[PDB]
C-alpha cells in the first residue's frame, strides 16, 4: 500500500558492470587452455601465436561477441601446418550468439602473400558443439567468397570459461557447408543442423614467432555502441596498427558527449 | 645514534594551523571597553597615539639618498619614521635585515633599498646593469599580490631597464623562467618547487638576495614552506660561502627575536621593532562576538549587526564589507539594501542631485553585468575575482573617487589592489576548507590585510575596523591585531615530505645530515627558547641543551616513515639515506609522501581507465574530504550518468572525489557551495597529481598506460574528453559550431583532404568556410620519414625525420610545441625507446633528424612503432608503423683469430743488441699478442692488420714494424697516423726516447701548420700526424716528392673510422693505398684497432693477407678484465649522479680496496664535487687519509703549487682530481703522485680520458653521457670513448687482473653489454662528408670525370660495407648495379653542389675540371661552404675590418660554444674592440669568434679557457686568411690584398696596423713606447743602432730580458731587395713584361718565427706584389719561402701605351714593419 508512499528511480546502465569485468579479462590471458580429448583429427594443424591471442582476448568482451579473420602462411617446405600470422579487426557488432561483420573481406597490401585461414571469435559459454549459427556465418561468406577453402578456413572459439580461457577450433564439412548457406533460421535448434557439419581440427600455441594486427584505417572494430552506424554493405580500409580496448573512449562516445549537459 | 626513539608526529601538530593561540592571557591598551548588547558582545580598542619622535629621529629626504637609488624613489619626497631608520642598513650594509611593523606603515620601500644595494653593484660605465650577474627574490603570500608588485617594482626601476615579471608556471621546457628577468616574484611554494628540481644549470646560482615579504607566515600551515626555503638558501651558503641577504618583512607579533636568529639576524644591527604606534592612519578596532549558535537566528544577528554599523557611517565615511565568497558578496550588499528601503534610509548615501549619483547611474548602464546594475545606483557594488576585470577597474575607480559607499568584497581585493576605506567590516571570520574538509577560521594574514585597509592614507585622520565573529574566538583575534599573537611553527606536521626534498637534493645524505638541516629551521629555534611548548620538558632540555638527541628522533621518524613509502632508503645502522626515483616524483611534483606509496602500490601496467580514475581519487590530498548527506542525491544522479564507471558506493569519500573529476572535464555546474569548492580543489591538484603518475608509468616503459595518463593530464587541461572535436581547443571560436560536426558522425583526420567548399557543405553550413579550413591546418601535424640502419643482428640504428605539417601561428602555438616520441614494441605493450622532442617556432617549417637504439631479437617481429604524441593538444598524434618484412640484417661476425698458446717471446728474436737496448729493461717478454706477430710484422713486408682490445700492447707491434724498416734502409721514412691530438703527442714523446735519443733516429711531430709540416717531412725518419694534418700534406702527394715516397705507414685505432672525424681517417689511408698502386714498390701499411666484428673488410680495404690478418677479440686481453654493469633506474640526470655517489665508494673498498683508483665523470665540475664525496664518505667510516699510501709531508714539495683551493685539501688525504679548467701545471703533478702511489684515487673527467698518461687498477665511469651547451641537451657517451676509458683498467707488471665498473642509466644497461664484450662493428660515413675530398681530388686531377669518382669511391671502406650493409646506407640490394645506381647518384649529387658553388666546372655531364675557387679549397684544407661565402662577400674596398667579419662565419668556428653565462662580458668587449659591429646579438658562433678574435689582437687577456678557445681558433686563421689572400689577388684587388696579407701578421703578433712596431720585442711594457717621441725611435732597427753602452739603460730590463731582446733582433728579418726590369726598352703593349727579383737574407737565422702569443711555431712566409695603387688594381703576386738565396719572376703583359707606374710590395705574413715598398716606371710601346 502507497498508503505510507513510495520511492524515486536511480537509473544503471549495463555496460558499466561490463566495463568493469572487461578491466580483468588481463587475468584470463595467462591461463590459456586448448581442446585435446579424443577428437581424432582431419588434417591441416593451425597453430596460434599467443600474443594476438592475449590481446584479442583483453580488447574482448564477457557477453558480447568479437570477432577476427585469420590470415597465415606455413613453413617453407612444410605444407601440413599452418602458421597463423595476423588477425584483423574489422567493423563489427555482436550479440550472446553471433557476430555481425560486413560482406566485404579485408583486402591490404601485406595480406597479398598470405591466404585466408578462417576467423576467430569468443564465446561466453564454452558448448561441447559448434554453434548452429557459426555454420550459417561461415558457410554464407564461403558463397560469396571462393577464396574460403573448406578444408582450409577454421572456426575458433575462444570461450569464457570462468577464471580461464579454453580454445576449440572446427572445421566445416561439404554437409555444413551446404546446410549452412541454406540457414534462415537464427535459431539455436535449426533445421538440417547436425553435428554432421563439422569437425574438429588441432590448433596448438606457442611462442615461436609472433603475430600481427589490422585495424581498420579512419574508423574503429567496436561498433556495439554504435550499430546505427553499422551496415552489412559497409567498406573498410586497413592500417597496421593493434586495436583498442573493448570499453575504449573512442568506442561509445555517447556516453563522454551525452554527459557534458546536464 | 643509538638510544632512539619513534615519536608520533600528529601528536606534536598544532591542529589550529594559524589559528594557534599560544599566549593564554591578553592584555588590552588602555581605554579599551566592551558592552554587552542583544545576545552578543563588543570589544572597542581605542585609536593608539604616535610615539613622540626619537632622539636623532628626522625624516630623511629623498634628496639625501645615494644618486644611483634616487631614480627607483621617483615620486616620493621624504622617507616614513620606518624608512629613515632603515635606509642606512638597507644601503650603506649588506646585512640580514628583519623588519616588523603593522601593515600599512610602508615596509615595501624598506626591501626596495635593499634591492636598490644590489643592483648598485652590478652597474657599470655604459649607463645600464650587468643584468647578467645578479638576480633577487621576491617572496610574497598571496598569488594577487604578487602580480600587483610586478607592475609597481616594474615601474619603479624601469629607469633603469630591469624585467621583473610574474612566473610562468607552466614550463618545465623552455625554462625561460628568469635569464631575461631579474627580480622574480613569487610565492613561496614556487621558489621551494624550483629550487627542489636539480641541475644546477638554472639561474639560482645568481640570486644574491631574497625578499621574505609577510614572513610571519610561518605561523600558518603554509609556514613550513617558508623554514624549507630559508634552511636551504643558508645551509648553501656554507658550501658554496657565496653569501645570500636575507630580508625579512614582518607584522608585530611576539618571538619576533626568534624569527631573527631564524635569518641569521644580528639583534643588534638588522632587528628592528615598531609596535602599532607607527601605523600611518590610527585605527579604532571594534570586535563584534556572538554568543548565538543557532544556525540562521546567528545569520540574521549578523544581518542586524550589519546594518546598524553601516547606518553609523552611511552619508559620512565609505564603508568596505569583507565576506568569504564570490556568492555572498552580491547576498550581503542586497542584505542591507533591502533592509534599508525597509526603513527609508537610503537618502544619507546620496544627497539632493548628488554631483555623484548621476555617473553611478550613467555608468550603471555601460556596466553590462547584471548583478552590479541593480547595485551601482543606490551607492552600492561588489567585487570578487569571478567578473571580468572591466568591472573590477570600474569599481575601484569609483570607489577610489569617493563615489559608491558601500563596498562588499572579498579577500582578494585586500592583497590585489591597494583601495583602502575608513570603515572596513569583516562580517564573519569563518570559511570553507576542501582542504580539511570542514569550516575553519580565516587566517591570519587575511584579517591582518583586510583591517590594514581600515583608514586612509590622507583623507581620513583614523580609520574604523569592525570584526564580527564568534565570540569564542574573541581572544584570537584581540591578540592577532594588538601584537600578541606568537609566531611558531607549523612545521612537524611536513616534517616528512620536507626531509624527502633534501634528500633528493642531496643537501642531506644521513641523519647527521638533517640533524644539520633542521637546525636551521624555525622550529629548532623555537624549541630553544620555548621548548616546553613545544613537547619538550624543561628536564630533558638540559639534558641534551642544543636538542641533539630530540632533533636525532625526530629524523628517524621521518626517516622511518620515508622508508615505509618506498621514498628513501633508510640504513639506521649508518643512518645514511638512499634516494629513489619515486622520492623523487614526490619532490619535484609536490607529491606527499603517503600519495606515492599509495601510487606505487596500485599502479600497475594493465590499469583500466576505470581503476585509473580510482587510484587518482586515493590520493592522501583528499584525505579529509567526506560525503554529506546534503551532497549524495546530487551525486547519485551524476554517479549512474558517467561515462568512466565508479566501482565503489557512494558512502565513500573516494567515489565523490571521482565523480567530482569527471563532471569538471564535462564543464557541468555543481550546486553544493562545499561541492563545487570540493571540486575546484581536486582538480586544480589534479594537474600535478596526474603529472606524477604520467611520469612514473612512462619511465617504467608500460605503453598503454602512459597514453592513458597523459591524455587524462591534457583532458583535465583542456576540460574536455577525447570523444569531442579537437578543434574546440581552439578558444576563438564558438562553441555550437563544433557540436553540429561532432554528432556529423566522421573522422577528425578527413578534413585535411578536402577544400574550404566542401567542409561547409558536409556540416550543413557553407556561412563560415575558410575558418575551419584555417582552423584546420592551425592543428599541430607531424609526418613521419624513418631510415633503418641494422647495426647487429641484435641491435638496430633508426634515424627518425620528423616533418611538420601545419601552418604556425605564435597566438595558438606560442614560443614552441611539445611532443613525446614513443617506439613501442609488436603488441603496444612496452616502450623500448622514449625520448623527448620539442619543437620551437623558430625552426617550424624544417626537418627534424632523430637517432636512437632499440633493441632486436632474431626471429624478426612483425613491426615496431613509433608514436609522436603532442604534450599539450588533445587527439594529436602520429603513429608510424616500422615494419621488418624487408630489413636486411648483416652477416654473424666470423669467429676470431685463434690466440695460438705460444711459446712467449723473448727480445731475443730482434737478434740486434741496439734494437734490444729499448725494451730488456722494461720487460722480460712479449706478451701473447705480441709474439703472434711478431714473425708477420719484423720478418716479414706484407701488410699486417692486427685488431686487440685496447690496453693490449698494439703500440710496440708497429714498433715492429718501424724497427724493420731502420734496417732494410736506415734512412727510410715512416708516418703513423692516430686519430686523437692527445694520443698523438704521447706517442710522440715515448718514440722520442726510443727512436732519436737511443738510435739516433730523428722523430717528428706534425703542427697542424703546413708551414713546417712538410719540413718535419724531409729530415724526419718518424713523422708522427693525426688525419686532419696529414690529409692537407697527401692531397699533392703527385707532386710532393716526399709523400709517395715513404717506406712505412701504420694508422692506429683505426676502429674510429665510424667516429664523428673517422671519414677523414677514411680518406688518407684509402689514399695511401691508391699512391702505391699509381706507383712502383708498395708502401707497407700496418693497421692497428680495437677488436672489430667485420674486422677483415677493413684488412680487404687495406689489402692484408688472411693470413696477416690478426683479428682478436676482448676475450685475450694480456691482462684479464673484470667488467661489471651496474644499472641505475633514475631518470634524472643529476638525481642519478647523487644515486651513484655512495656505490662509487663502496666499489673502491670492494674491488680496489689498496691499489690505485680511476673515476671518471661526465663534467669539470663533478671532478672535484665526487672526490669530496669520496672523502666524507671515507671519513663517515672512520678511515680518513685512507687512499693517501705517502706520510703526509713527503707531499708538500708536490702539493703546494697549485692554484686550486680544494685540490690541496683532497690531495692531503690521498685522492687528486684532474679537468681542463685545471693547469698543464697541475695536471702533470697529479698524474706523477698517482704513479707514485702516493695518492690511490682521481677523479678524472671525460674530457682527459684521451690525454692521460697513468693506469689504475680500478676504473669507475660514474654515468656514461653529458650535457652540451649548445643543442642544450644531454649526449651519450661515444663507443669509442667508452672504450678507452675502460683500457686504463690495465697494469701489466703489477696486477694480476684488471677491473672497471659502469654505472649507467638502466636502459643503457644492455646497450653497453652488447658492445663490450664483444667485438666492435664499424662503418663508415664518408658518404655524408664527400664534397671537401671530391674537389681536392679534383684539383690534383686524379678525379677527371663522372666515371672517375665512380672509380675513386671503389677504393674506400664504404664501398665494402655497402654489400655487407645495404640498409645502413639506405640500399635495398647488394646487386652488382643496385650498388653503381647508389654510388652514381652519391657522384652526381655532390658534383652539382660543388658547381653550383663555383668550385668545378661540369662539361657535358661527363667532364670534371677545377677552377681556382676550388684550388684554394684544396691547398689550404678548407670546406666548400667556406669558401663559396668567401666569394660573395670579399669586394673590392674590403679592409681589415671586413676581412675579420668574413674568417669569422667561417664553418670551422660553428663548433665552439656560446655560454650565456658571458653574453654581457662579450656585450661590453663590443664597446672595448677598435672596431664596431653592425646590428650585433649574442647567440652565434660566429660573431663571438670577432669579439675573439679582435680580443687577441689587443692583447686583451681574458678567461682560461676563452684563451684556450682562441688557441684552437688561431690554430686556422692563418690558413683562412691566406685563402682571402689568394681570392682578392685573384680578382685583382690591391688594397684589400695587401690588408690580408697585413692581418696575417697581426695575427701572428697580435697587435694592429695602428699600434706601435715595437710591440714584438719581448719584456717590453704595455705603453712602453711613450719614451719615443721623447728619444725619436720607431722602427725596430732603431734599438739594434742604439749604441750598447747607452742602450744597457732606458730599457730597465733584467739581463735575463735583455737576452731575449736580442735573439728577437738577431732573427728579425731585414732583407735586401734587388729588381730590376727585364728590356726595359722592347716592351710592346701586349707583349711579355717580367720583373726579376732578387733577395738576400741579410743575416744567418735559426729556428722559426719568434712570436710567443701565437701556438702554432711558423715559418717566414712571403708576398712580391706588382700593381698600381692609384687604380687599386693588382698586377703580380708570388708565394715564396726565404732561406738566404731566392730570385723571383713576376710575368704580366702590358696595357696601353705611356708611363704607366707600378708598386713593388714585399710583404710578410708574421712580421710587422718589414714591408718595403720600391716604385719604379715602364715606358711602354
Ligand atoms: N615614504 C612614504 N611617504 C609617503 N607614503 C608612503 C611612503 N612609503 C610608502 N608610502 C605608501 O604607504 C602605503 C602602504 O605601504 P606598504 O609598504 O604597502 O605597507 P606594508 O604593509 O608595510 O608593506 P607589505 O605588507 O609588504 S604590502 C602605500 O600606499 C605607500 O605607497
Ligand atoms: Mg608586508
Ligand atoms: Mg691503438
Amino acid at each position: 500500500p502507497l498508503g505510507s508512499m513510495t520511492q524515486t528511480f536511480s537509473s544503471k546502465t549495463e555496460w558499466r558492470v561490463r566495463a568493469i569485468s572487461a578491466a580483468n579479462l588481463h587475468l584470463r590471458t595467462n591461463h590459456i587452455y586448448v581442446s585435446s580429448d579424443d577428437i581424432k583429427e582431419t588434417g591441416y594443424t593451425y597453430i596460434l601465436p599467443k600474443n594476438v591471442l592475449k590481446k584479442f582476448i583483453c580488447i574482448s568482451d564477457l557477453r558480447a561477441q568479437i570477432a577476427g579473420y585469420l590470415y597465415g602462411v606455413s613453413p617453407p617446405d612444410n605444407p601440413q601446418v599452418k602458421e597463423i600470422r595476423c588477425i584483423v579487426m574489422v567493423p563489427q557488432w555482436g550479440t550472446h550468439q553471433t557476430v555481425h561483420l560486413p560482406g566485404q573481406l579485408p583486402q591490404h597490401e601485406y595480406l597479398k602473400e598470405m591466404e585466408p585461414l578462417g576467423w576467430i571469435h569468443t564465446q561466453p559459454n564454452e558448448s561441447p558443439q559448434l554453434s548452429p549459427q557459426d555454420v550459417t556465418t561461415h558457410a554464407k561468406i564461403m558463397a560469396d567468397n571462393p577464396s574460403w577453402d573448406g578444408e582450409k578456413t577454421i572456426i575458433i572459439t575462444c570461450s569464457f570459461t570462468p577464471g580461464s580461457c579454453t580454445l576449440t577450433a572446427y572445421k566445416l564439412t561439404p554437409s555444413g557447408y551446404e546446410w549452412g548457406r541454406q540457414n534462415t533460421d537464427k535459431g539455436n535448434n535449426p533445421k538440417g543442423y547436425l553435428p554432421s557439419h563439422y569437425e574438429r581440427v588441432q590448433m596448438l600455441l606457442s611462442d615461436r614467432f609472433l603475430g600481427f594486427f589490422m585495424v581498420p584505417a579512419q574508423s574503429s572494430w567496436n561498433y556495439n555502441f554504435m550499430g546505427v552506424r553499422h551496415d552489412p554493405n559497409m567498406k573498410y580500409e586497413l592500417q597496421l596498427a593493434n586495436p583498442k580496448e573493448f570499453y575504449h573512449e573512442v568506442h561509445r562516445p555517447s556516453h563522454f558527449l551525452n554527459f557534458a549537459l546536464l | 645514534l643509538a638510544p632512539r626513539q619513534v615519536l608520533d608526529l600528529e601528536d606534536l601538530v598544532f591542529t589550529q594551523g594559524s589559528h594557534f593561540m599560544a599566549n593564554k592571557r591578553c592584555q588590552l591598551p588602555d581605554g579599551s571597553f566592551r558592552r554587552q548588547r542583544k545576545g552578543y558582545e563588543e570589544v572597542h580598542v581605542p585609536a593608539l597615539k604616535p610615539k613622540p619622535f626619537g632622539s636623532e629621529e628626522q625624516l630623511l629626504p629623498v634628496e639625501k639618498l645615494p644618486k644611483y637609488a634616487q631614480a627607483g624613489f621617483e615620486g616620493f619626497k621624504t622617507l616614513n619614521r620606518i624608512q629613515s631608520k632603515l635606509y642606512r642598513a638597507a644601503l650603506e650594509t649588506d646585512e640580514n635585515l628583519l623588519l616588523c611593523a603593522p601593515t600599512g606603515a610602508g615596509k615595501t620601500n624598506v626591501a626596495l633599498m635593499c634591492m636598490l644595494r644590489e643592483i648598485g653593484k652590478h652597474i657599470n660605465m655604459d649607463g645600464t646593469i650587468n643584468v647578467d650577474d645578479f638576480k633577487i627574490i621576491y617572496i610574497a603570500p598571496m598569488r594577487s599580490l604578487v602580480q600587483e608588485m610586478v607592475g609597481s617594482f616594474g615601474k619603479r626601476l624601469a629607469t633603469y631597464g630591469i624585467t621583473v615579471a610574474e612566473l610562468t608556471g607552466d614550463h618545465q621546457l623552455c625554462k625561460e623562467e628568469i635569464s631575461a628577468t631579474q627580480i622574480i616574484v613569487c610565492t613561496p611554494e614556487k621558489w621551494d618547487i624550483i629550487t627542489r628540481k636539480g641541475g644546477e644549470r638554472t639561474y639560482t646560482q645568481l640570486v644574491r638576495l631574497i625578499i621574505l615579504d609577510e614572513i610571519h607566515l610561518l605561523h600558518d600551515d603554509r609556514g613550513p614552506v617558508l623554514e624549507a626555503l630559508v634552511a636551504r638558501a643558508i645551509r648553501n651558503i656554507e658550501m658554496t660561502q657565496e653569501d645570500v641577504r636575507l630580508i625579512g618583512l614582518s607584522a608585530t607579533l611576539p618571538n619576533y627575536e626568534d624569527v631573527a636568529t631564524f635569518l641569521r639576524v644580528d639583534p643588534a644591527k638588522g632587528l628592528f621593532y615598531f609596535d602599532n604606534s607607527f601605523r600611518p592612519v590610527p585605527l579604532e578596532q571594534t570586535y563584534v562576538g556572538i554568543t548565538e549558535k543557532k544556525a540562521i537566528k546567528r545569520f540574521q544577528i549578523m544581518n542586524e549587526i550589519v546594518y546598524e554599523k553601516i547606518m553609523e557611517h552611511a552619508g559620512k565615511n565609505q564603508v568596505l564589507v569583507f565576506v568569504h565568497s564570490r556568492k555572498e558578496t552580491g547576498k550581503t550588499a542586497r542584505a542591507i539594501r533591502d533592509m534599508c528601503l525597509e526603513k527609508d534610509t537610503l537618502g544619507l548615501f546620496l544627497r539632493e542631485g548628488s554631483a555623484s549619483t548621476e555617473v553611478l547611474r550613467t555608468e550603471a548602464e555601460q556596466c553590462k553585468n547584471l548583478e552590479l546594475k541593480d547595485l551601482l545606483p543606490y551607492g552600492f557594488a561588489i567585487h570578487h575575482a569571478g567578473m571580468t576585470r572591466v568591472d573590477r577597474t570600474l569599481v575601484e575607480d569609483l570607489f577610489a573617487d569617493k563615489h559608491i559607499q558601500v563596498l562588499v568584497s572579498t579577500a582578494t581585493l585586500a592583497w590585489g589592489v591597494n583601495l583602502p576605506a575608513h570603515t572596513v567590516i569583516i562580517k564573519g571570520t569563518q570559511v570553507y576548507s576542501p582542504e580539511k574538509g570542514r569550516w575553519t577560521e580565516l587566517g591570519a594574514l587575511d584579517i591582518l590585510q583586510m583591517l590594514g585597509r581600515a583608514g586612509r592614507p590622507q583623507y581620513d585622520t583614523k580609520g574604523e575596523g569592525i570584526l564580527i565573529t564568534s565570540h569564542g574566538e574573541l581572544q584570537y583575534y584581540l591578540s592577532l591585531l594588538n601584537q600578541q599573537l606568537p609566531i611558531e611553527s607549523q612545521m612537524v606536521s611536513k616534517l616528512p615530505d620536507m626531509l624527502n626534498a633534501e634528500i633528493v637534493l642531496g643537501n642531506v645524505q644521513n641523519a647527521k645530515d638533517a640533524v644539520n638541516w633542521l637546525g636551521y629551521a624555525y622550529l629548532y629555534i623555537r624549541m630553544l627558547r620555548s621548548p616546553t611548548l613545544y613537547g619538550i620538558s624543561h628536564d630533558d632540555l638540559k639534558g641534551d641543551p642544543l636538542l641533539d638527541q630530540r632533533r636525532l628522533d625526530l629524523v628517524h621518524t621521518a626517516a622511518l616513515m620515508l622508508d615505509k613509502n618506498n621514498l628513501v632508503k633508510y640504513d639506521k645502522k649508518t643512518g645514511n639515506f638512499q634516494v629513489t626515483e619515486l622520492g623523487r616524483i614526490a619532490s619535484h611534483y609536490y607529491i606527499t609522501n603517503d600519495t606515492v606509496q599509495t601510487y606505487n602500490q596500485l599502479l600497475k601496467p594493465t590499469l583500466s581507465e576505470i581503476e585509473l580514475f580510482r587510484v587518482f581519487s586515493l590520493s592522501s590530498e583528499f584525505k579529509n574530504i567526506t560525503v554529506r548527506e546534503e551532497e549524495k542525491l546530487e551525486l547519485q544522479k551524476l554517479l549512474e550518468r558517467v561515462p568512466i564507471p565508479v566501482k565503489e558506493s557512494i558512502e565513500e569519500p573516494s567515489a565523490k572525489i571521482n565523480v567530482l573529476l569527471q563532471a569538471f572535464i564535462s564543464q557541468l555546474k555543481l550546486e553544493g557551495f562545499a561541492l563545487m569548492a570540493d571540486m575546484v580543489y581536486v582538480t586544480q591538484s589534479a594537474g600535478r597529481l596526474m603529472r606524477a603518475i604520467f611520469e612514473i608509468v612512462l619511465n617504467r616503459g608500460w605503453a598503454q598506460l602512459t597514453d592513458k595518463t597523459l591524455n587524462l593530464c591534457k583532458m583535465i587541461d583542456k576540460r574536455m574528453w577525447q570523444s569531442m572535436c579537437p578543434l574546440r581547443q581552439f578558444r576563438k571560436l564558438p562553441e555550437e559550431v563544433v557540436k553540429k560536426i561532432e554528432k556529423k558522425n566522421f573522422p577528425f583526420e578527413r578534413l585535411y583532404d578536402l577544400n574550404h567548399n566542401e567542409i561547409g557543405e558536409l556540416i550543413r553550413m557553407p556561412k563560415m568556410g575558410k575558418t575551419i579550413h584555417k582552423y584546420v591546418h592551425l592543428f599541430p601535424k607531424l609526418e613521419l620519414s624513418v631510415h633503418l640502419q641494422p647495426i647487429t643482428r641484435s641491435t638496430l640504428k633508426v634515424e627518425l625525420t620528423i616533418t611538420p605539417d601545419f601552418q604556425w601561428d605564435e597566438k595558438v602555438h606560442g614560443s614552441s610545441e611539445a611532443f613525446w616520441i614513443l617506439v613501442e614494441d609488436v603488441d603496444s605493450e612496452v616502450i623500448l625507446h622514449h625520448e623527448y622532442f620539442l619543437l620551437k617556432a623558430k625552426y617550424a617549417q624544417d626537418e627534424h633528424l632523430i637517432t636512437f637504439f632499440v633493441p632486436v631479437f632474431e626471429p624478426l617481429p612483425p613491426q615496431y612503432f613509433i608514436r609522436v604524441v603532442s604534450d599539450r593538444w588533445l587527439s594529436c598524434e602520429t603513429q608510424l608503423p616500422v615494419s621488418f618484412r624487408h630489413l636486411i640484417l648483416p652477416e654473424k661476425y666470423p669467429p676470431p683469430t685463434e690466440l695460438l698458446d705460444l711459446q712467449p717471446l723473448p727480445v731475443s728474436a730482434l737478434r740486434n743488441s741496439a734494437f734490444e737496448s729499448l725494451y730488456q729493461d722494461k720487460f722480460p717478454f712479449f706478451n701473447p699478442i705480441q709474439t703472434q706477430v711478431f714473425n708477420t710484422v719484423y720478418n716479414s713486408d706484407d701488410n699486417v692488420f692486427v685488431g686487440a682490445p685496447t690496453g693490449s700492447g698494439k703500440t710496440i707491434c708497429a714498433e715492429f714494424a718501424i724497427l724493420r724498416m731502420l734496417l732494410q734502409s736506415s734512412e727510410g721514412r715512416c708516418v703513423y697516423i692516430t686519430p686523437m691530438e692527445a694520443l698523438a703527442e704521447q706517442v710522440y714523446m715515448d718514440w722520442y726516447e726510443k727512436f732519436q735519443d737511443r738510435l739516433n733516429k730523428k722523430v717528428v711531430l706534425l703542427t697542424g701548420e703546413t708551414s713546417t709540416d712538410l719540413k718535419l717531412l724531409g729530415k724526419g725518419n718518424i713523422i708522427i700526424s693525426t688525419p686532419e694534418k696529414w690529409d692537407i700534406l697527401s692531397r699533392r702527394w703527385k707532386q710532393r716528392k716526399n709523400v709517395q715516397n715513404i717506406n712505412l705507414f701504420v694508422v692506429d685505432e683505426v676502429h674510429l673510422i665510424g667516429g664523428e672525424n673517422g671519414p677523414v681517417l677514411e680518406v688518407i689511408c684509402s689514399r695511401m693505398r691508391y699512391i702505391s698502386s699509381q706507383i712502383e714498390r708498395p708502401i707497407r701499411i700496418v693497421a692497428l684497432s680495437s677488436s672489430l666484428s667485420n674486422a677483415k673488410d677493413v684488412a680487404h680495404w687495406l689489402g692484408c693477407s688472411a693470413t696477416s690478418t690478426f683479428n682478436f677479440h676482448p676475450n685475450v686481453r694480456p691482462v684479464p678484465l673484470e667488467l661489471h654493469i651496474q644499472g641505475f633506474n633514475i631518470s634524472h640526470t643529476q638525481t642519478r649522479l647523487l644515486s651513484m655517489a655512495k656505490p662509487v665508494y663502496h666499489a673502491i673498498t670492494k674491488h680496489s680496496p689498496k691499489k690505485p683508483v680511476i673515476v671518471f665523470v661526465p663534467s669539470r665540475k663533478q671532478t672535484r664535487l665526487t672526490a669530496i664525496d669520496i672523502l666524507t664518505t671515507c671519513a663517515a667510516d672512520i678511515q680518513r687519509q685512507r687512499f693517501l699510501h705517502c706520510t703526509e709531508k713527503d707531499l708538500i714539495p708536490y702539493l703546494e703549487k697549485l692554484s686550486d683551493s680544494t685540490l690541496k685539501e683532497t690531495l692531503l688525504n690521498g685522492v687528486g682530481y684532474l679537468h681542463e679548467g685545471l693547469s698543464p701545471m697541475e695536471r702533470r703533478l697529479v698524474e706523477q703522485l698517482f704513479s707514485s702511489g702516493a695518492i690511490q684515487v682521481v677523479v678524472a673527467s671525460r674530457s682527459l680520458c684521451w690525454g692521460m698518461n697513468v693506469a689504475a687498477h680500478l676504473v669507475i665511469i660514474m654515468d656514461t653521457q653529458y650535457y652540451n651547451g649548445k643543442i642544450h641537451a644531454y649526449v651519450d657517451y661515444p663507443i669509442y670513448d667508452v672504450l678507452q676509458m675502460v683500457g686504463h683498467a690495465n697494469r701489466p707488471l703489477q696486477d694480476d687482473e684488471g677491473r672497471c665498473v659502469i654505472m649507467c642509466q638502466g636502459s643503457k644497461k644492455d646497450f653497453f653489454k652488447k658492445f663490450l664484450y664483444e667485438p666492435l662493428p664499424v662503418e663508415s660515413h664518408l658518404d655524408h662528408c664527400m664534397h671537401d675530398h671530391f674537389n681536392a681530388e679534383i684539383v690534383t686531377k686524379t678525379i677527371e670525370n663522372k666515371q672517375d669518382a665512380v672509380d675513386y669511391l671503389t677504393w674506400t671502406f664504404l664501398y665494402r660495407r655497402m654489400t655487407q650493409n645495404p640498409n645502413y646506407y639506405n640500399l635495398q640490394g647488394i646487386s652488382h648495379r643496385h650498388l653503381s645506381d647508389h654510388l652514381s647518384e652519391l657522384v652526381e649529387q655532390t658534383l652539382s653542389d660543388l658547381e653550383q658553388s663555383k668550385c668545378i666546372s661540369i662539361e657535358d655531364e661527363m667532364d670534371v675540371a677545377p677552377l681556382n675557387l676550388g684550388m684554394i679549397a684544396a691547398y689550404y684544407y678548407i670546406n666548400y661552404t667556406t669558401i663559396e661565402l668567401f666569394s660573395m662577400s670579399l669586394n673590392a674596398k674590403t679592409k681589415v675590418r671586413g676581412l675579420i667579419e668574413i674568417i669569422s662565419n667561417a664553418a670551422e668556428y660553428e663548433n665552439i660554444p656560446i655560454r650565456h653565462h658571458e653574453d654581457n662580458l662579450l656585450r661590453q668587449l663590443a664597446q672595448k674592440v677598435p672596431h664596431k659591429l653592425n646590428n650585433p646579438k649574442f647567440n652565434d658562433p660566429h660573431v663571438k669568434t670577432n669579439l675573439l678574435l679582435q680580443a687577441h689582437l689587443s692583447r686583451m687577456q681574458l678567461s682560461a679557457e676563452l684563451q684556450s678557445d682562441t688557441e684552437e681558433i688561431l690554430s686556422k686563421a692563418i690558413r683562412l686568411i691566406q685563402a682571402c689572400v689568394d681570392v682578392l689577388s685573384s680578382n685583382g684587388w690591391l688594397s684589400p690584398a695587401l690588408a690580408a696579407m697585413e692581418l696575417a701578421q697581426m695575427v701572428t703578433q697580435a697587435m694592429w696596423s695602428k699600434d706601435s712596431y715595437l710591440k714584438q720585442l719581448p719584456h717590453f711594457t704595455s705603453e712602453h713606447i711613450k719614451r719615443c717621441t721623447d728619444k725619436g725611435v720607431e722602427s725596430v732597427f732603431d734599438i739594434m743602432e742604439m749604441e750598447d753602452e747607452e742602450r744597457n739603460a732606458l730599457l730597465q730590463l733584467t739581463d735575463s730580458q735583455i737576452a731575449d731582446v736580442a735573439r728577437f733582433c738577431n732573427r728579425y728579418p731585414n732583407i735586401e731587395l734587388s729588381y730590376e726590369v727585364v728590356d726595359k726598352d722592347s716592351i710592346r703593349s701586349g707583349g711579355p713584361v717580367v720583373v726579376l727579383v732578387q733577395l738576400e737574407r741579410e743575416e744567418e737565422v735559426t729556428g722559426p718565427v719568434i712570436a710567443p702569443l701565437f701556438p702554432q711555431k711558423r715559418e717566414e712566409g712571403w708576398w712580391v706584389v706588382i700593381g698600381d695603387a692609384k687604380s687599386n688594381s693588382l698586377i703580380s703576386i708570388k708565394r715564396l719561402t726565404l732561406q738566404q738565396k731566392a730570385k723571383v719572376k713576376l710575368d704580366f703583359v702590358a696595357p696601353a701605351t705611356g708611363a704607366h707606374n707600378y708598386t713593388l710590395y714585399f710583404m710578410s705574413d708574421a712580421y710587422m714593419g718589414c714591408d718595403q715598398e720600391y716604385k719604379f716606371s715602364v715606358d711602354v710601346k
